[PDB]
């Protein structure tokens, strides 16, 4: 790589690139950071812990004019793979995590093109807070979210936007979580209904606050209730309906209250079974609990 | 000190197959960056085929398609070619050109082997017939070494004592499939009557040993 | 296929001075990324081919500083700042853009020396060879430069065609000359039918063609 | 490399995960001619403590760990004695694979292996020998200090031989490999299962024999007893499902 | 920015981030301690620990990090990595899992007058002695004791953060409300040493009441 | 020892680990990827995760890390920390919730020819579509997709070391038997960038569950309850024990539901066969 090693010396050693400074001509400007989220797989939703675990690939896009070069001068090299610790990064974190894992998991290489665009697709395992609505369990749907923002930089320093795609030379924003139809394996219990993406700006907060801006990726997910149906509802409902046979039993059999109290015991066992599977929230009584 | 060592020379019959290996030492080579180039006798270089990263499979010239199989083994640091349905014009020196780190789209030969001579002929081991080229102030005389197979033939004059002005020509392959060459020496015309001139012809495959006195 | 042509067919080179060789393509050799996929190869006498320049301006590792190259799409030039006596051989330009990859005809290089005319000697077939039923007539051209030379056979002043073969030695390492042999092969019956046999040579060191002949 | 492995505690054998947790410290001794010095030239110093990161180490790891932890727990100082002798005695917590032979559980014994090797060097580059005590006999086993050792509440260590293996030394195999394997033969103490599960289960399961002595009338409750013993056995099945290997 | 780089080079020439800022010997560094409760994750009764997600709110002055904006292209503030400046070693003393520190160091905001504001995120597991008598119809008193681990009261002085609001700040719009616990009170107090090695403490109290509908339905 | 010290000092005087180690930037780095499976730690049917202990053998050539052994006392190979050199960034593309890339940076074996062998350990947690239709007699085909995260095929080429994964040092599994294993290379080209293929090597493992645990613990009690269901119809009515028997069988099945739900996969892709049998027994009692 006479060429790739001559280019990196030119960019980083000769010109004195400083990864601490933002890529802006003056401090008053903000760096435009375009974000998109690809859902590799929905790992789980722990109802008791109220935690959503996801495997997501976060596409970052921003311009760094200090990392521009004339391709023809350097053997027509058009793109460079560099470590992420060698360049300025727009440190985006998952704000609404519930385990302290704010940052991406694997800090992969950045891709830097000759016209200054910095591409970066670090994959991450995240564990986010998803408050659970137990009202219609096991026929329930949940509304989880993945809120992304920067704590080291505010809206004064970076502007968060959605990634822009093209079709027939017409630009549109990517306002949804990207899912590869071929590579995506559906979760065994949760079906994705909606998966929007939004840029949220709070007019009340000051511009120099980390809470001014965020990009939130939502997951409206519907439970697939076949397991709970087959294993709880049909046995429990049939056993409960079985109490009505005592009225048709003759009083001379001497086995009436035994049948009824045994049905009560079976219902208590089912209650014990259900008590392990949901959190002890007071917002509502679950449907199965009702 | 990277060195490519090919297999030894081959004598083949028409319609047979020849497999030529190309083994490397002193360097680490992969599954790509292999190209085979042959030079027919008296002709220029000709590309046959090779494996490049872009195709991830060997590609061959139209002439050799259906007959050539080029393979490279990264584990053993060896590359192979196998040319089947051998024809008379497949007689050539076959070279392997290789790179340790392949170019994606094309190839360069930074390391070559010594070449493997493959001879495709239905001829049989035949010794030469040695005839004099009698001398008609310098005069010349020579020996016509005709109709032998296979190469080579060694010619010396006066048991190696005469080495000034001796020209032993490269052999020419005739349409009969047998080789022929001439060896000539220029001498003073005054020495034709006083000095004896004998050409010593040797053809090891036939054990032909001829000492032909050349005189007017 | 891309057709590659080189000029000059032969370049004579005075050890100590620069030299230049040119290649041509009937198609643009420019890659989509602006890389001109042309390679230059040298084959020294009795040696395997060796790369000198790759991608039309890049010197391969180990090649000395003397060699350099340049070009544009279809026209390419290989230059030697100073010519040393180790740089003698056939230089090949090759296109590596489109399969089949093709070498050029090849430009031969040889050490320059003053013009030297051949000494023309003709030899009859021997009685020993005529005993076997064939007749070979050998015309020789000794110690001439340059290698360009034409040999025409005449039998009773009738030009022959298709019944002769030529062999040439490599340039002599001391006096820097070539030597050439042309051999007519005729059957004994055809040999006896005609009287006069003659080989006529033409060479730039000769003021006019030189004929050597005999009468049986 | 002179190797000794000392076991301080056997923490647990997790049947569900098939994991043995042990607390050990490895005795590692070797020669380094570059770190050779005489006490007379340095004021009588016979020992020098330096961080282990400053000296070459053979990089001994537990190959058969299950949790991905190959190295030692605490990088202690190496002791550099005069004459080029280097001693490193780091402690370690290891979670090792132990396939649980379930057949006679809970009256079972296990054969848990601790396999040690160099992570970097082959047998021609680094080799192992067992350490020797002051009496000179080779310590080809796990060393346990009797005074400080508290037996595991459930597991008794009966045997612990050590063997230095060498293999892949053939021409086709190429460079030879070596490792040290210690075979912890451990016996379970089945008292908890006897008192809490087996004896109650045996008595409750023997109760069905009493059904043969009850009258065969309406008030006999012969089927009451039998089927309720089956129900109690189902409860014991739920109890046992939490303990057995899977 | 080139001007920002020049200002950073001017500021951090001869600057030691391990040395407490004190122009004269005996000068105290005043640190204002606040707390923002992002989420009340849980209160584990078996382990007797409260899990919270919080943003600390630490403010202090470092005289070494002062500059004139007029001489530096009107730059009135800087965002600097926390590890590059001196920090007060303020930690959760009553942590239950052995973790004293913040979840992410992030960046401080330095004003031209030397004022330093730091708002690191934190996931904390604090020890809470559970009053079990009225469980599940109970209320708990779970505290988060914050203090400097090393510096004594003669070196770093603590005060409750404000900007007379001595409370944990809960942003009503973005607060993740807990489904089992209702927050009744959320004060903050500065605790002086009794009567050197003496250290002040800023304690944030969370008096939370359980919502017992689950146990009413199921027990 | 001094020869190796001098060699290592010479090699890394002006070395760069960020750039691909090729003489020319137009050359391709060939990486030979070989997966050695050490242990199948666990298969998670609920979250569809297969966790395995593996060795990811990687072999490439660094053009700049070459030396003549005659110039360094005959040293033909050395051991170098992996962090100091350029490496390929292989990532488990179908990672479920574990590490995406290698985290254990062991030393590499560097030959004088520039050939690097790196065999780091890893614990792969890979997503694996579990088909529970025939559970516990089910057969599962889970793979591990591996490829360079940030390098396309035109700069870094990958090829399997062997047609199959290396199972020579595979520890026996007490729950699964590997019927078949095979590694396949795949190349994907998109119309937007026809000259930049994207490569991956996918190792797949066909695994058959050992069902003895579920036969003993789940199926046999269900069969016993199913048999006990029919015996009530041979009881006399005057015994006053028919309801006792039937209701006690129902209660035994209800208690057994705890065992089954803790054992059965809690997924809704399909009804497990054990689930079908238990529903059969419950409905018919
Ligand atoms: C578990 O799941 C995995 C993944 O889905 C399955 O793996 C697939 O297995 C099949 C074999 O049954 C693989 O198909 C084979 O791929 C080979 C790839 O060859 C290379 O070269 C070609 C170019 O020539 C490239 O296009 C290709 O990408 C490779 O680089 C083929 O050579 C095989 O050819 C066979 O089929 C053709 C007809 O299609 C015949 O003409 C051939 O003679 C030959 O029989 C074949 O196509 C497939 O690639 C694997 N996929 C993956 C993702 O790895 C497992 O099989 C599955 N296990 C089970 C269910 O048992
Ligand atoms: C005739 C046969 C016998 C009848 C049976 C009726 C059985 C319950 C039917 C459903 C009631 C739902 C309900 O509104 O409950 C309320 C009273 O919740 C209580 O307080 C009830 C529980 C009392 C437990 C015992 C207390 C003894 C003192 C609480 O409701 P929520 O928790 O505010 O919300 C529930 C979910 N929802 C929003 C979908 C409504
Ligand atoms: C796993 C270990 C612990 C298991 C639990 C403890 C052990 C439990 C088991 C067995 C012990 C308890 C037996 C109680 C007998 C009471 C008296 C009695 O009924 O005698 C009987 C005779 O009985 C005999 O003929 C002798 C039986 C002795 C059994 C000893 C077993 C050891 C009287 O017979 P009968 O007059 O015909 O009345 C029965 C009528 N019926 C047959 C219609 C029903
Ligand atoms: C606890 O575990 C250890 C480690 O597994 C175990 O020690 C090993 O025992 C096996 C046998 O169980 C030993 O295998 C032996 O190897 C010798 C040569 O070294 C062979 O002669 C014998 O192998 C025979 O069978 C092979 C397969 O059928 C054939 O290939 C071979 O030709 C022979 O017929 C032989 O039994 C092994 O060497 C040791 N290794 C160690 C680490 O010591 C130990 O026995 C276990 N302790 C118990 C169960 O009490
Ligand atoms: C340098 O390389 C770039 C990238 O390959 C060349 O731009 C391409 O040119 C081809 C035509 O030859 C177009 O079809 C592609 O769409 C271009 N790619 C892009 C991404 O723009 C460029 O032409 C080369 N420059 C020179 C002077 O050769
Ligand atoms: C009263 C006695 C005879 C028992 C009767 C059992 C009946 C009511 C049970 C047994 C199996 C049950 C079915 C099992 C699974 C499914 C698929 C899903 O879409 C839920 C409904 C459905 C279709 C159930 C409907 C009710 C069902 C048919
Ligand atoms: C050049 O000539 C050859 C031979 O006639 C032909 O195959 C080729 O297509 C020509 N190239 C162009 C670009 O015309
Ligand atoms: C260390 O050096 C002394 C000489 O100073 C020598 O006597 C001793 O044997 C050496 N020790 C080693 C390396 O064995």
């Amino acid at each position: 790589l006479n060429e790739e090693e001559r280019l990196i010396r030119h960019l980083f050693q000769e010109k004195g690139y400083n990864k601490e400074l933002r890529p802006v001509a003056h401090k008053e400007e903000s760096v435009d950071v375009a974000l998109a989220l690809t859902l590799s797989n929905l790992i789980s939703l722990k109802e008791v812990e109220e935690t959503l675990t996801t495997n997501v690939w976060i596409e970052h896009g921003w311009t760094d004019n200090r990392l521009k070069w004339n391709a023809e001068e350097f053997g027509n090299i058009s793109v460079l793979r560099l470590p992420p610790d060698m360049v300025w990064l727009p440190e985006i974190v998952l704000e609404n995590n519930n385990d302290g894992s704010f940052q991406i998991s694997y800090s992969c290489n950045v891709l830097v093109y000759h016209y200054g665009f910095v591409y970066w697709l670090p994959p991450a395992i995240f564990r986010s807070s998803c408050p659970i609505s137990v009202t219609y369990f096991p026929f329930d749907w949940q509304n989880c979210s993945l809120k992304f923002s920067s704590l080291k930089y505010t809206a004064k320093e970076i502007t968060l936007s959605l990634k822009q795609d093209a079709k027939e030379n017409r630009t549109y924003p990517v306002e949804w979580i990207i899912i590869d139809p071929e590579g995506f394996t559906e979760n065994g219990e949760w079906e994705i209904v909606h998966r929007p993406a939004r840029v949220n700006v709070d007019p009340r907060a000051p511009l120099d606050s980390p809470s001014r801006q965020d990009i939130t990726f939502y997951l409206i997910i519907r439970r697939k209730p076949l397991f709970y149906i087959i294993n709880i509802l049909v046995p429990c409902v049939l056993i409960s309906f079985m109490v009505n046979l005592v009225f048709y039993l003759p009083a001379d059999s001497g086995e009436k209250t035994s049948v009824a109290i045994s049905v009560l015991l079976a219902q208590s066992v089912f209650l014990l079974l259900i008590s392990k599977r949901l959190p002890a929230t007071s917002m509502a009584i679950p449907l199965i609990g009702k | 000190q990277v060195q490519l060592v090919q297999s030894g020379a081959e004598m083949k019959k028409p319609g047979s197959s020849v497999k030529v290996s190309c083994k490397a030492s002193g360097g680490s080579f992969g599954s790509y960056g292999i190209d085979w180039v042959r030079q027919a006798p008296g002709q220029g270089l000709e590309w046959m085929g090779g494996i490049m990263p872009k195709f991830d499979a060997p590609k061959y010239a139209e002439k050799f398609q259906g007959r050539l199989t080029i393979t490279a083994d990264r584990a053993t640091n060896t590359a192979y070619m196998e040319l089947s349905s051998l024809r008379f014009e497949d007689t050539a020196i076959y070279y392997c050109a290789r790179d340790e780190q392949p170019f994606y789209d094309s190839w360069r030969g930074l390391y070559w082997g010594q070449g493997t001579l493959v001879t495709v002929s239905s001829a049989s081991t035949k010794g030469p017939s040695v005839f004099p080229l009698a001398p008609s102030g310098t005069a010349a005389l020579g020996c016509l070494v005709k109709d032998y197979f296979p190469e080579p033939v060694t010619v010396s004059w006066n048991s190696g004592a005469l080495t000034s002005g001796v020209h032993t020509f490269p052999a020419v392959l005739q349409s009969s499939g047998l080789y022929s060459l001439s060896s000539v020496v220029t001498v003073p015309s005054s020495s034709l009557g006083t000095q004896t001139y004998i050409c010593n012809v040797n053809h090891k495959p036939s054990n032909t040993k001829v000492d032909k006195k050349v005189e007017p | 296929d891309i057709v590659m042509t080189q000029s000059p067919l032969s370049l004579p080179v005075t050890p100590g001075e620069p030299a230049s060789i040119s290649c041509r393509s009937n198609q643009s050799l420019l890659h989509t990324k602006g890389y001109k996929y042309l390679n230059w190869y040298l084959q020294r006498p009795g040696q395997s081919p060796q790369v000198l320049i790759y991608f039309a301006s890049n010197r391969a590792p180990g090649v000395p500083d003397r060699f350099s190259g340049s070009g544009s799409g279809t026209d390419f030039t290989l230059k030697i700042s100073r010519v040393e006596a180790e740089d003698v051989g056939v230089y090949y330009c090759m296109q590596g853009l489109q399969i089949p990859f093709t070498f050029g005809p090849g430009t031969k290089v040889d050490i320059k020396r003053t013009v030297a005319a051949p000494s023309v000697f003709i030899f009859p077939p021997s009685d020993e060879q005529l005993k076997s039923g064939t007749a070979s007539v050998v015309c020789l051209l000794n110690n001439f430069y340059p290698r360009e030379a034409k040999v025409q056979w005449k039998v009773d002043n009738a030009l022959q065609s298709g019944n002769s073969q030529e062999s040439v030695t490599e340039q002599d390492s001391k006096d820097s000359t070539y030597s050439l042999s042309s051999t007519l092969t005729l059957s004994k019956a055809d040999y006896e039918k005609h009287k006069v046999y003659a080989c006529e040579v033409t060479h730039q060191g000769l003021s006019s063609p030189v004929t050597k002949s005999f009468n049986r | 490399i002179s190797l000794k492995v000392t076991l301080t505690n056997l923490i647990s054998l997790n049947e569900k995960e098939e994991t043995l947790t042990t607390s050990v410290w490895i005795g590692i001794d070797w020669q380094d001619y570059r770190l050779n010095y005489s006490k007379d030239d340095f004021g009588g110093i016979e020992t020098l403590r330096v961080p282990s990161e400053l000296v070459w180490l053979p990089e001994i790891v537990l190959e058969n760990n299950i949790d991905g932890q190959f190295g030692v727990a605490y990088d202690a100082n190496v002791l550099v004695y005069e004459g080029g002798s280097v001693t490193w005695l780091p402690p370690a917590i290891y979670r090792s694979v132990c396939a649980v032979e379930v057949t006679y559980f809970p009256f079972d014994w296990q054969n848990c292996s601790l396999i040690f090797r160099s992570q970097t060097y082959n047998a021609e580059e680094v080799e192992f020998t067992f350490a020797v005590d002051n009496d000179g006999k080779t310590i080809n086993k796990i060393d346990i200090d009797t005074e400080a050792y508290t037996e595991n509440g459930e597991w008794a260590i009966d045997f612990c031989p050590g063997v230095i293996r060498r293999h892949h030394g053939g021409a086709t195999d190429g460079p030879g490999e070596t490792d040290v394997i210690y075979s912890l033969i451990i016996r379970r103490k089945p008292l908890f299962y006897v008192i809490n599960i087996i004896v109650p289960c045996v008595l409750i399961s023997g109760l069905v024999l009493l059904a043969y002595f009850l009258p065969a009338q309406a008030g006999g409750q012969k089927c009451t007893v039998s089927i309720n013993v089956l129900l109690a056995q189902t409860v014991f099945l739920f109890l046992i499902a939490q303990k057995i290997p899977e | 920015s080139e001007a920002e780089g020049r200002l950073r080079e001017k500021l951090f020439s001869g600057y030691d981030s391990s040395v407490r800022p004190a122009r004269e010997v005996g000068d105290r560094v005043r640190v204002s301690v606040g707390l923002i409760l992002a989420q009340l994750i849980s209160l584990n009764e078996k382990d007797e620990e409260m899990s919270t997600k919080v943003y600390l709110d630490l403010e202090w002055t470092d005289y070494r990090l002062s500059w004139d904006p007029a001489e530096h292209d009107g730059i009135d503030s800087l965002r600097i990595t926390a590890e590059s400046v001196w920090l007060p070693d303020v930690v959760l003393l009553n942590n239950n899992d052995g973790n004293f520190d913040v979840a992410l160091d992030i960046s401080v905001v330095v004003s031209s007058d030397g004022s330093v504001r730091w708002q690191p995120p934190g996931i904390y597991r604090s020890s809470c002695s559970i009053q079990v008598t009225y469980f599940p119809f109970d209320w708990q008193n779970c505290t988060m004791v914050f203090s400097s681990y090393s510096y004594d009261s003669s070196e770093v002085s603590l005060q409750t953060g404000l900007g007379g609001h001595q409370e944990i700040h809960i942003h009503e719009g973005t607060f993740i409300e807990n489904g089992q616990w209702e927050i009744i009170h959320k004060p903050s107090r500065l605790i002086q040493p009794p009567g050197e090695g003496q250290r002040q403490e800023v304690i944030f109290y969370l008096i939370i009441r359980r919502k017992p509908l689950f146990y009413l339905v199921n027990v | 020892s001094e020869h190796e010290t001098r060699l290592v000092a010479k090699l890394f005087k002006d070395y760069s680990s960020v750039v691909r180690p090729v003489e020319d930037h137009r050359q391709v780095v060939e990486v030979t990827v070989g997966l050695q499976l050490i242990q199948l730690i666990n298969v998670d049917e609920v979250n569809q995760i297969v966790t395995t202990n593996v060795r990811l053998k990687q072999q490439w050539v660094d053009y700049n890390l070459k030396w003549n052994p005659d110039d360094y006392g005959g040293v033909k190979k050395i051991h170098i920390p992996s962090e100091k050199i350029w490496r390929p960034d292989l990532v488990l593309y179908n990672n479920a919730d574990g590490d995406f890339a290698i985290v254990k940076f062991t030393k590499v074996l560097l030959q004088y020819t520039g050939h690097i062998t790196w065999t780091p350990p890893a614990i792969f947690k890979s997503y694996c579509e579990i088909i529970v239709t025939h559970f516990p007699f089910d057969e599962q085909n889970c793979s591990m997709k591996l490829g360079t995260w940030t390098y396309d095929g035109s700069v870094v080429a990958i090829n399997p070391e062997s047609d199959q994964p290396d199972l020579s040092n595979f520890m026996e599994s007490g729950e699964w038997v590997i019927k078949e294993s095979r590694g396949w290379k795949h190349s994907v080209t998109y119309s937007c960038c026809p000259d930049t293929p994207y490569l991956d090597i996918t190792y797949h493992f066909v695994m058959q569950r050992l069902p003895l645990y579920f036969i003993v613990n789940v199926i046999i009690p269900c069969l016993l309850f199913s048999f006990l269901t029919g015996l009530v119809f041979y009881l006399p009515t005057d015994s006053g024990e028919k309801m006792t028997l039937s209701i006690s069988v129902l209660l035994s099945l209800t208690v057994f539901l705890l065992v089954i739900v803790e054992l059965i996969p809690s997924t809704s892709s399909a009804v497990p066969l054990i689930g079908k049998y238990m529903l059969f027994t419950m409905v018919f009692v």
